[PDB]
């Protein structure tokens, strides 16, 4: 076919890009094995959108395979698992055919499969076997296994592989200034062109040396920040001026060898640099795994034997004969990690499942696609921080027992008693898109929240859309328009059936518009939070209500095949807002309006032409119409009058009264915003106009512009005219009836356009017409809408933001790229939100324990297009003092009881703290200054703390609100201004 | 070090520029409705008495994000004046004010912005003009520009709020 | 003494610096913001399990020659 549905791979689409998904749309992918492994591997291969899966595995379903086989029921013990998971899983994508195969007897069979993956239910002799077949006959081979808290996988993708983009990252781009003969490219002005030595580049726009812009490739020597060096263009010219150069990725060709061979010698990947050491051990402690296998009747150690642990360190030791390479020589054996591996063996824990089911699910896409760079050739990790401290929860024979129940693979690992705190746990879940539908799932295979004590909170304001199908599996095409909290609630019971009645589904945004329904009772019922939000205002909030509250923040966010995970622990760690992440790239104000060289400065432009035409235009005419104070409150608002008033003016003028003048108004304001006023600028600034130094005026960042004439024929001008025209009509109420270009061409070639001519407030406010004449009229204002591709919003910006760039001389970008800046479009794919969501749950583990050591506690970073995994100790809190009396500048806050009078608020600090109180503050709020003079001084000094809050802010304190925050400037007892915690207000 | 909230800190700068003993006498601040920590009204005034915009009283307003200083403030003209680098809306052009030839940094204050705003009043950027007729009457129509400013200069003195005292010149 | 170490982003890009055992963490800070751009109070440094603070040494945190110390961030979405 060749086509890919948009509507739903849209935020796919910003991490793949469209050939890797043709790939990928062509590959048959098989994978052996459906327990935890397999079926989460399944679920994000087949939400990815590859031509086919197929499933293998005859074994019954028992029901320990529920710990982390989220689609298993208990209903389906004694089918096979390959079978009754089938028909769930082709259900994630109606665009993917899920098959079974039923019998591995004839290896011959994996021929017609492009991807073999081999999960935990394959035995190293047959991963051996079936790799030597898949390498000899060119089919890509991925293996992987969890054992309680450790795992690895293995990759090879052949002899012949290539990597056709390394990171997937946007290419660096930037002007140049210069171009020396010896290939000396010098960045304009203060830019940094961000390259590193061995990209290469190609050019455009460098006058003076032409063939070099032919596309040729330029391998790049960096001198510093600022340039770089391409080798000698003597041959091309001399330069003169101009020029943009542009990154290129190019096609690396690398080599894969067996299993056979790599367990011998193995190419380690670290999935944490502090723990590199283990590789080593855990290589030879899973081979050894499957030896004892060999020697037990093909069962695994038993859980928590120390006899069984000490066959397995011989059989390492044993291991480490054969193959000398692994450790090296004077390296020891590391017994107790060995001893760890025997003892959880059996365990099968959702977090490591989820972290290897997004990694080895990435892995599987890129070898569909060459697109990032492949795992080579293995990865181990362990989590052995999660284990709880054997003091409280010991972990021996007796406590780790199966108990007949779906979380014993679980037990195994932890104990009952500590699972039965996680059951008895009280959470709140802020959001339920992405991480937050993962989040429930393995919320829902650890049975968090099905105790007596526990429950699960989970809110969102957000309905289901299209394209949320692509990562949010809980959701099925029949949900689009229904609430995400409650569908999601819904599926995660059926999955878990423990989990009815225990799950709080609410619509509400988290917020300050919402504190009666979060209150303080709310929040002090809990036992942690933990957020999974797409906005940074949203992770502000909340961190600030933990640190009020004093509960552990368990955080996380995504970008494409990038995560982070971060914890927050009451009086232990800094929190979220302790530290500043890169903001939003801005754009400078001249250049936006005046000077633009990039298409996002166009988009930005028709954003924002967009928001005046369609929706402030309506808005303030609405307002004119039934606010009897409208024009006094904008004369003395203020702002720009003579644009609110024009504005008024102008939608009451040219009423449209069918859609033919709807043409008629977009094509003149075409001529206006792209020819008229590009002639109004060129008239100020010609062409060949020179600044102060003599330079062109036209240079560097600034491109000449060049008006526009009108060509029907054009797509961005009859768009701009399609999309304008029925915007304008959608405020009017002005009905329809895909556009015929020669019925909009009949009514634009009978306009007269008014020719280009280059060119108080009292007399617009008296040419408004009276709100009298105009009762019951009113504007329907637009509310931007990225997702519907049926009302003419991307349609409008593309085309408004595509005639600026001709203007301008910039290059054109089709709807997918506009929507992506305009709609401020996360880039997101379900493997690194199920991975990110493995090591949040990880963490979690050490809530339960409660655990005090800093060092225990783990903050994520992750590129799963390296592959990279980094892990760091968490941040402490830093520690303050004032009058030598020590706190925590984080968690600590004095706690007044009562709805306490200003003057002995201020005596109490004078006494009990040593402390002036200067200035407070409530919200935004001045209420006191020590500064006021006399008269304000005595009239708030006696005023308890809500009514000083009526006072300034004229809104009384709602009867549902029991604390009050509020913030002081203070001098200590040498009268200097120090910084001091918050105030809690008690009422 | 001193980790100070937003509030905070826009309420040190604005106790120290309000100050009879500290206080800038080129900048007459005051908060929205005398209690809006957030959002300043500012009254700029040109002390230099070799400068075309001596003698004005430009009302403005400033408002403040709340992760301030980590993110620059908005400023506006109240009403738009008569300059080569401010728009008809109010907003103008200035390097400090943008983020990522001196940007904005969390080491800035409201006094280094106000400070950068008077300079570019007596020394407009020509080579990042937000709009004529300023820009255009700056080069070809010196007249024409002092004209115009001096216009705006007489028109901004009925905003001079009652019983304030103008400062000396400079 | 002298030592060679890199500093890799969590894009991918590697940074090269030739420091001392002595230099302290906000020296090298000032030296990423100078190659690359990034104000320190954005660099977020990890290396062997810790994230590098002010006021230590790179001989603090036990780095040493052809160490990989990695620039990585927050993110916003999911
Ligand atoms: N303040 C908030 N309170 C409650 N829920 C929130 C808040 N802010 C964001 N969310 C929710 O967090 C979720 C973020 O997940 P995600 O971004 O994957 O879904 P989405 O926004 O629907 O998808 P896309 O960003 O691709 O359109 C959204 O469902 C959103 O509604
Ligand atoms: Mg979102």
């Amino acid at each position: 076919a060749g086509e890919i549905d948009e509507s739903l791979y849209s935020r796919q689409l910003y991490v793949l890009g469209k050939e890797a998904m043709l790939k990928m749309q062509t590959s048959n992918v098989l994978i052996l094995g459906l327990k935890g492994l397999g079926v989460e591997i399944a679920k994000n291969v087949v939400l990815a959108g590859v031509k086919s899966m197929t499933v293998f595995d005859p074994e019954p379903v028992q029901l320990a395979d529920l710990s982390t086989q989220f689609f298993l029921t208990e209903k389906d013990i004694g089918q096979k698992r390959g079978d009754v998971t089938r028909a769930k899983l082709a259900e994630l994508n109606a665009y993917v055919p899920v098959n079974v195969l039923d019998s591995l007897d004839d290896v011959t069979q994996l021929s017609q499969f492009q991807v073999v993956v081999a999960t935990d239910t394959v035995s190293l002799e047959d991963k051996v076997k079936i790799n030597e077949f898949c390498h000899s006959s060119g089919i890509r081979f991925i293996s992987s296994e969890t054992r309680g808290l450790f795992g690895n996988t293995f990759v090879d993708l052949g002899d012949e592989f290539t990597v056709l983009d390394p990171t997937g990252e946007e290419p660096r781009t930037g002007m140049v200034s210069d171009i020396e003969p010896d290939g000396t490219v010098t960045m304009l002005d203060d830019n940094r062109h961000g390259l590193e030595d061995g990209n290469f580049v190609r050019f455009s726009e460098v006058e003076g040396l032409d063939k070099l812009n032919d596309g040729t490739l330029f391998k790049v020597e960096v001198l510093g920040p600022f340039a770089f060096r391409i080798g000698s263009v003597k041959e091309y010219g001399e330069y003169k001026k101009g020029g943009i150069f542009t990154e290129v990725k190019v096609p690396r060709k690398i080599s894969f060898k067996s299993l056979k061979q790599q367990l011998s010698n193995p190419e380690f990947v670290f999935s944490d640099f502090a723990k590199f050491d283990r590789a080593a051990q855990l290589h030879l402690g899973f081979q050894a795994l499957h030896q004892f296998a060999v020697r037990h009747n093909g069962e695994l150690p038993r859980t928590m034997n120390d006899e069984d642990a000490n066959e397995l360190i011989k059989l390492v030791t044993d291991l480490s004969v054969q193959q000398p390479e692994v450790l090296g020589e004077g390296v020891d054996v590391n017994e107790d990690l060995i001893k760890e591996l025997s003892y959880q063996a059996r365990g099968d824990i959702p977090g490591v499942v989820a972290f290897f089911g997004g990694l080895v699910a990435q892995e599987v896409l890129k070898a569909c696609s060459g697109k990032f760079t492949p795992l080579k050739q293995f990865m181990y990790f362990d989590s052995l921080e999660s284990l709880p401290d054997p003091k409280n929860f010991p972990r021996n024979e007796k406590t780790t027992q199966p108990v007949n129940s779906r979380y014993d693979n679980q037990i195994a690992v932890f104990g009952l008693d500590f699972q039965k705190k996680i059951a008895n746990s009280k959470v709140f879940l802020v959001g339920s898109g992405a991480i937050g539908c993962e989040m429930l799932k393995n919320w829902a295979l650890l049975g968090l929240g099905s105790g007596s004590d526990g429950y699960i909170v989970v809110t969102d304001n957000d309905s289901i859309e299209k394209s949320n199908l692509n990562r949010q599996f809980l959701f099925r095409p029949k949900d689009v328009g229904k609430n995400k909290s409650e569908v999601a609630a819904e599926a995660v019971c059926a999955m878990n059936p423990d989990l009815k009645g225990k799950i709080n589904a609410k619509i509400d945004k988290v917020g300050p518009e919402t504190e009666e329904i979060f209150n303080d009772s709310f929040w002090e019922s809990l036992d942690f939070v933990t957020n999974a939000l797409d906005n940074v205002d949203a992770r502000t909030y909340v961190d600030r209500r933990c640190v009020f509250y004093r509960k552990p923040l368990l955080e996380s966010g995504t970008l494409g095949t990038k995560g982070n995970t971060q914890v927050i622990i009451p009086r232990l760690t800094e929190s979220y807002s302790s530290s500043r992440d890169p903001p939003e790239k801005s754009i400078p104000l001249c250049t936006l309006r005046s000077f633009p060289n990039k298409i996002d400065h166009t988009i930005a432009w028709a954003k924002s032409l967009f928001q005046g035409y369609f929706t402030d235009s309506a808005e303030n005419v609405n307002m004119y119409l039934t606010q009897p104070n409208f024009v006094e409150q904008t004369l003395k608002q203020s702002g720009d009058v003579k644009g609110v008033l024009e504005s008024i003016s102008d939608s009451l003028s040219s009423k449209p009264h069918n859609f033919e003048d709807c043409i008629k108004w977009a094509r003149l304001e075409f001529e206006k915003k792209f020819n008229h006023d590009i002639k109004q600028l060129l008239f100020n600034f010609p062409k060949d106009a020179k600044t102060s130094n003599g330079e062109p005026f036209w240079s560097g960042a600034k491109r000449a512009p060049t008006p526009l004439e009108f060509d029907i024929y054009n797509n961005d001008h009859f768009h701009f005219v399609v999309a304008g025209a029925s915007l304008r009509a959608y405020n009017y109420g002005i009905k329809s009836d895909k556009p015929n270009v020669d019925e909009y061409k009949s009514v634009i070639d009978h306009m007269i356009i008014p020719e280009f001519t280059p060119n108080e407030i009292d007399q617009l406010v008296s040419s408004l017409p009276d709100p009298s004449t105009l009762a019951g009229f009113k504007l329907e204002p637009v509310d931007f809408e990225k997702d519907d591709d049926t009302n003419h919003h991307i349609e409008f910006i593309t085309a408004c933001s595509n005639c600026r760039a001709q203007n301008y001389f910039i290059e054109t970008a089709d709807r997918q790229k506009t929507k992506f800046i305009a709609g401020r479009i996360i880039p997101a794919i379900a493997t690194t939100t199920s991975l990110v969501t493995g090591l949040v749950n990880l963490e979690l583990y050490k809530l339960i324990d409660n655990k005090t050591d800093i060092e225990q506690y783990k903050n994520g970073f992750v590129n799963l297009a390296l592959p990279f995994f980094g892990f760091s100790e968490p941040i402490a809190s830093p520690k303050g003092e004032y009058n030598n009396k020590k706190y925590d500048k984080i968690w600590d806050r004095f706690d007044i009881k009562g709805d306490i009078k200003l003057s002995d608020l201020i005596e109490h600090f004078e006494k009990d703290e040593g402390l002036e109180i200067t200035m407070l503050s409530y919200g935004v709020s001045l209420l006191y200054a020590s500064f006021f003079p006399p008269k304000k001084l005595k009239e708030r000094l006696n005023l308890p703390i809500t009514q000083l809050v009526k006072l300034v802010t004229k809104k009384d304190i709602p009867a549902h609100v029991s604390t009050m925050i509020l913030e002081i400037c203070a001098d200590d007892k040498e009268g200097e201004d120090v910084e001091v915690p918050f105030i809690t207000i008690h009422l | 070090s001193r980790k100070s909230t937003a509030s905070s800190l826009l309420l040190r700068q604005y106790r120290e520029l309000t100050d009879p003993k500290k206080a800038i006498p080129s900048f007459h601040i005051e908060l929205e409705d005398d209690s809006n920590i957030f959002t300043w009204n500012i009254g700029v005034m040109v002390l230099n008495e070799d400068s075309i915009y001596h003698g004005g009283f430009f009302k403005a307003q400033m408002r403040f994000p709340e992760d301030f200083p980590f993110s620059p403030p908005q400023f506006r003209f109240t009403p738009a004046i008569y300059h080569p680098n401010v728009y008809r809306d109010g907003r103008l052009c200035i390097s400090i004010l943008h983020q990522s030839a001196e940007t904005w940094s969390p080491v800035q204050t409201v006094e280094s912005v106000l400070i950068s705003i008077v300079s570019l009043l007596e020394d407009p950027n020509i080579n990042s003009p937000a709009n004529v007729d300023a820009a255009v009457d700056y080069r070809k129509n010196p007249e024409q520009y002092k004209q115009r400013v001096k216009m705006e200069v007489e028109r901004s003195k009925q905003d001079i709020p009652k019983g304030f005292i103008m400062p000396t010149s400079e | 003494g002298a030592m060679q170490i890199f500093v890799r982003t969590l894009t991918g890009r590697t940074i090269t610096l030739e420091v001392e055992s002595s230099d302290t963490i906000d020296n090298v800070r000032a030296r990423i913001q100078d190659r690359e751009g990034i104000p320190p109070d954005q660099q977020r440094l990890i290396f062997a399990g810790r994230q590098l603070e002010d006021g230590r040494t790179l001989a603090d945190y036990n780095i040493q020659r052809e160490s990989t110390l990695h620039l990585v961030l927050r993110l916003r979405g999911g």
